[PDB]
C-alpha cells in the first residue's frame, strides 16, 4: 500500500542528491508531470499507473548504459571527433569520464544508486498495479485506529488552510522576481471557494515548477500540496469504501449536538472550539487587527485603524453588509502592496518623483516617511512580520465572510437561555463569568494604568469612578436604565480605548516626521515640551537613524523610549471587544437579575442566623473547656 | 605635592565624573549599561 511512498522518495532523492545534470534535471521534471497529472484526476492516477508501466524505466536503463558505454577509454574521443560536441557541453550533459579525474568514489555511487532504483520500480511495477489500482493488543489496535481517524478527520479538516502558511511563509522569507506572478494568483485563491480549487492549484504546481526549472526548500511545498491533494483523494475514496455521501460535510459528526457541548469535559472540549465557528472568527479576527498593529506601526496600519472602529461602535446586525465590503477591501491591498515591495527584483535604472516633491528639511526624514508610508524604496530590506499578519487577518475574515454567507439575520437583549446551575466545566466557566465583570475585564484596565500615560490618567480617574457607583448598579437592576447604563460602558470602556489608541500611530508618525518642532532659546517649546514629555514622545520603531540636532533636542527631551501599545493598550481592547459582543446577552442578563433579589435575601436573614450561630459555638468551646478541667482533675 | 608626582584636585575628578556619564546615546541600552558600570567604576575610589 505505501512502498510506492518509499519508491516516491527513491527517485526524487537519486536524481536531487548531487550536481545537477541534464539526465538530473530532466527526471526532475519528469517528476513533476507525474504529480500535475495525479493532481489532474483520480482516471489520470489510473493512466499514471499504465505510465510507469512504460517509462523512466526504459530511459533510466539506456542512461545507464549510455554511460557505461562511455566510461570506456578512447571511445570518448572517438564519439567527441563524430559528433563534434564539444567538451563543455558534454559536461553539461553530465557524461564525465571519471577515470581520468582518478576519483573512484564517484563511480560506484552512481552505479549503485540507478539500478537500486530500477531494480525497486520494477518490483513496485510489476507488484503493486493489480492490487493496489484493483481497490490488551487488540485495545491498543482499537486505539491506534480511534487516533489515526481523528486525526484524518482533523487533517480533511485543517490542512487546506495550511497549504496556505506553509506557502507564505516560504515567500516571506526570500522575494525574488520569479515569485511575482505566483503570490498575485495567490490572492485570487482564497479570495474565492472552493468551486475552482482544482483549477487554482494547478496554477500554482505550473509555476513553482518553472521556477525550479530557472535554478538551473520548494520541494517541501511541493509534497506539501501533493499531500493536501492525497487526503481530498483519500477522503472520497474512504467514503465511498463505506457507502458514504460523497458531499464535502463542514461538520465532522454532531456529537454533542452542537448546542448541547454542556455535555461534560471531552464532550463540549470538540465543538467547544470545533462549533467555535461563530465565537472563533468573529472575536479572533477583532483580535488579529488588533495583534497586526503592533506588527505595523505604520501609517498603512492607520486605514485599518478606523475599520475596526465601524464595527465595535455598531450592532453586528447593523454593519453586517459593509464588513462584506470590508472583507474585499483587504482581498485587494495584499497583492498591490506585495507588487510595490517587490517592485525591481535584481535592480534597474529609474528614479523616484515622490522624493522631489519633499524637499527642504532633513535626509533622514524623507527615509522615515518613506518606511512608514510602506512603499518601494531601493535596496531597504524588510522583516516578514507585515506579510505574515496581513496574511493571518485575510484569513480570518474570508472565514468569517463564509460564515455570514452561510446564513446572516433578519429593542432588548434577544438572546437568551435556561439555568441549571453550574456544570464542571460550565461550573468553572460559569464561576469564571460571574467574577469576570470585576477582574477578568478590570485587569486590562489596570494595565493599561500601568501604560505610564496623561490617556492613562484619563482611564484612571474613569476606573477610579467607576468602582463605587457600578458594582451598585448593577447589582438593582435599575429600571429604565439597563440599556442605557449599557450604552454608557459602551462609550465608557469601549470608546475611549480606541478613541485614545486611534492617535497611538499618528503621534508616533508625527515624532518621525520632518525632523524638527521644538528646539530654541527662549518661551516656546518648553511648554510644548510640558505636553512632549507624555504626547508625542517615543515615535519608536526599529528603523530610523537621527542628526545632531535632534541627537541634542532628544538628549534635553530625555524620553523613556517605551510607550509601544502592545503592553497594555490592545491587550485591553481586545478583552473588551470579545467581551461586548457575549455579555450583552445570553446568561449574563439571567446572572445580573440574579444578583438583585439576593440582596433582600441575605441583608436580612443570614444576619440574625450569624449572630446566633457565633453564640452557638461559644457554648460548645465552653463545655469543651469545663470538661476538660473536669477529665484533668479526675 | 611636586608636579612630577602629584595627587588630584576635586576640580579634575568632579569634570571627569561628569564627562562619564554623558557619553550615551538616548536609544541604544548598551550604551546605559556601560555608563552605568563605568560611573560606578570610577566612584569607587575617593580623590586621595
Amino acid at each position: 500500500v505505501y512502498f510506492i511512498f518509499v519508491v516516491s522518495v527513491v527517485l526524487l532523492v537519486v536524481s536531487t542528491c548531487f550536481a545537477p545534470n541534464f539526465y538530473n534535471i530532466l527526471f526532475f521534471a519528469l517528476w513533476a508531470l507525474n504529480l500535475i497529472y495525479l493532481k489532474f484526476s483520480f482516471r489520470l492516477y489510473r493512466g499514471l499507473a499504465y505510465a510507469f508501466w512504460l517509462t523512466l524505466t526504459f530511459y533510466t536503463s539506456i542512461v545507464i548504459i549510455a554511460l557505461y558505454i562511455y566510461q570506456f577509454p578512447g571511445v570518448s574521443q572517438w564519439i567527441i571527433r563524430n559528433t563534434s560536441l564539444s567538451q563543455e557541453w558534454l559536461n553539461a550533459i553530465g557524461l564525465v569520464d571519471f577515470r581520468a579525474i582518478g576519483e573512484s568514489g564517484a563511480l560506484f555511487l552512481q552505479l549503485l544508486a540507478p539500478i537500486a532504483l530500477f531494480v525497486v520500480t520494477m518490483l513496485q511495477l510489476k507488484f503493486f498495479h493489480g492490487p493496489w489500482s484493483r481497490a490488551l493488543v487488540k485495545k491498543l489496535h482499537k486505539l491506534a485506529n480511534q487516533t489515526i481517524e481523528l486525526l484524518w478527520r482533523f487533517f480533511e479538516v485543517h490542512i487546506s488552510k495550511i497549504v496556505f502558511v506553509i506557502i507564505a511563509i516560504f515567500i516571506a522569507n526570500n522575494i525574488n522576481a520569479l515569485y511575482i506572478p505566483l503570490v498575485i494568483l495567490l490572492s485570487l485563491a482564497i479570495c474565492l471557494p472552493s468551486a475552482a480549487d482544482g483549477i487554482f492549484s494547478l496554477f500554482m504546481c505550473a509555476y513553482l515548477f518553472l521556477v525550479a526549472l530557472s535554478k538551473m526548500g520548494v520541494i517541501v511545498s511541493i509534497i506539501a500540496l501533493a499531500f493536501q491533494s492525497i487526503v481530498i483523494y483519500r477522503q472520497r475514496h474512504y467514503r465511498a469504501s463505506l457507502g458514504l455521501p460523497e458531499s464535502m460535510r463542514a461538520k465532522v459528526f454532531p456529537d454533542f449536538h452542537h448546542s448541547h457541548f454542556d455535555r461534560s469535559l471531552k464532550n463540549a472540549i470538540q465543538f467547544l472550539i470545533d462549533y467555535g465557528f461563530y465565537k472563533f472568527g468573529l472575536e479572533i479576527t477583532m483580535i488579529a487587527i488588533g495583534i497586526d498593529i503592533f506588527n505595523r506601526m505604520d501609517a498603512l496600519a492607520a486605514i485599518q485603524c478606523f475599520w475596526l472602529v465601524l464595527f465595535a461602535l455598531n450592532k453586528r446586525v447593523f454593519v453586517r453588509r459593509i464588513w462584506v465590503f470590508y472583507v474585499i477591501y483587504m482581498a485587494i491591498l495584499y497583492p498591490l502592496q506585495f507588487f510595490s515591495y517587490v517592485g525591481l527584483p535584481p535592480d534597474s535604472c529609474i528614479e523616484y518623483p515622490w522624493s522631489y516633491w519633499i524637499p527642504s528639511y532633513s535626509d533622514d526624514a524623507r527615509f522615515n516617511l518613506s518606511y512608514l508610508l510602506n512603499l518601494s524604496i531601493y535596496g531597504v530590506n524588510w522583516p516578514s512580520a507585515y506579510l505574515i499578519g496581513d496574511f493571518f487577518v485575510l484569513l480570518l475574515a474570508s472565514c468569517q465572510l463564509a460564515v455570514f454567507r452561510r446564513e446572516g439575520e433578519d429593542e432588548n437583549p434577544q438572546y437568551d437561555f435556561i439555568d441549571t446551575k453550574k456544570s464542571y466545566v460550565d461550573y468553572f466557566k460559569s464561576f469564571v463569568f460571574h467574577y469576570g465583570h470585576w477582574i477578568t475585564l478590570m485587569s486590562t484596565l489596570a494595565a493599561g494604568i500601568a501604560g505610564t500615560s496623561l490617556f492613562a490618567l484619563g482611564y484612571i480617574i474613569f476606573t477610579l469612578t467607576m468602582l463605587w457607583s457600578g458594582n451598585n448598579l448593577y447589582v438593582m437592576n435599575s429600571t429604565l436604565r439597563s440599556f442605557e447604563h449599557t450604552l454608557k460602558r459602551w462609550n465608557a470602556l469601549l470608546g475611549y480605548t480606541l478613541f485614545t489608541i486611534t492617535m497611538k500611530v499618528c503621534l508616533q508618525i508625527f515624532g518621525c516626521v520632518f525632523l524638527s518642532w521644538f528646539d530654541q532659546s527662549g518661551g516656546w517649546g518648553k511648554t510644548l515640551c510640558i505636553v512632549r514629555q507624555l504626547f508625542s514622545i517615543t515615535c519608536v520603531n526599529n528603523e530610523c537613524h537621527v542628526l545632531k540636532e535632534l541627537e541634542d533636542f532628544s538628549k534635553a527631551c530625555a524620553v523613556e523610549t517605551k510607550e509601544g501599545n502592545i503592553g497594555f493598550d490592545v491587550i485591553a481592547l481586545s478583552f473588551l471587544v470579545f467581551q461586548i459582543r457575549i455579555f450583552h446577552s445570553w446568561y449574563f442578563q439571567h446572572c445580573m437579575v440574579e444578583y438583585r433579589s439576593e440582596v433582600i435575601l441575605a441583608n436580612r436573614g443570614a444576619v440574625l442566623k450569624n449572630q446566633l450561630i457565633e453564640k452557638e459555638m461559644k457554648e460548645q468551646n465552653e463545655q469543651q473547656k469545663a470538661k476538660f478541667n473536669d477529665i484533668r482533675r479526675r | 605635592d611636586n608636579a612630577e608626582l602629584g595627587m588630584i584636585k576635586p576640580d579634575q575628578l568632579a569634570s571627569l565624573n561628569q564627562a562619564l556619564t554623558d557619553s550615551y546615546t538616548t536609544r541604544d541600552t548598551n550604551s546605559i549599561l556601560r555608563s552605568r558600570m563605568s560611573v560606578s567604576y570610577l566612584k569607587g575610589y575617593t580623590y586621595e
